[PDB]
């Protein structure tokens, strides 16, 4: 993921 | 570069006004607009509005062999431009809870 941001994946 | 003359593409603006902007649209599913990162100089945000709540997610650049693509799940889905990533997406979920269905215009 990244901190500060929604992204979410394998 | 291809982005700029994109009526969801808004250069540099903050968070909070990118949710500012999609709320005064009325947070419909799919409301987005794309814009350049504040903390990371060459990346950029993808604000989408889902289930009445704005989400953020960072694009990042990157090289293959020496050709700039885009991504935002670390090179598993890759777009040479930011055109090739919303077109893509007006089409296909990817790792984004919903559609991007309706443009927010500036």
């Amino acid at each position: 993921w990244f901190e500060g941001f929604d992204n979410t994946f394998p | 570069a291809i982005h700029r003359t994109q009526l969801w593409f808004h250069g540099r603006i903050s968070r909070e006004e990118s949710q500012r902007l999609i709320g005064q649209q009325g947070l419909v599913d799919g409301l987005f607009l794309v814009r350049e990162s504040q903390r990371n100089p060459q990346g950029f945000v993808l604000s989408l509005c889902h289930l009445q709540k704005v989400k953020h997610y960072l694009i990042l650049p990157s090289e293959e062999e020496g050709r700039l693509y885009f991504s935002m799940d670390d090179g598993q889905t890759r777009f040479t431009d930011l055109l090739q990533l919303v077109e893509f997406h007006q089409l296909n979920r990817g790792i984004l809870p919903c559609l991007l269905r309706h443009c927010c215009t500036r």
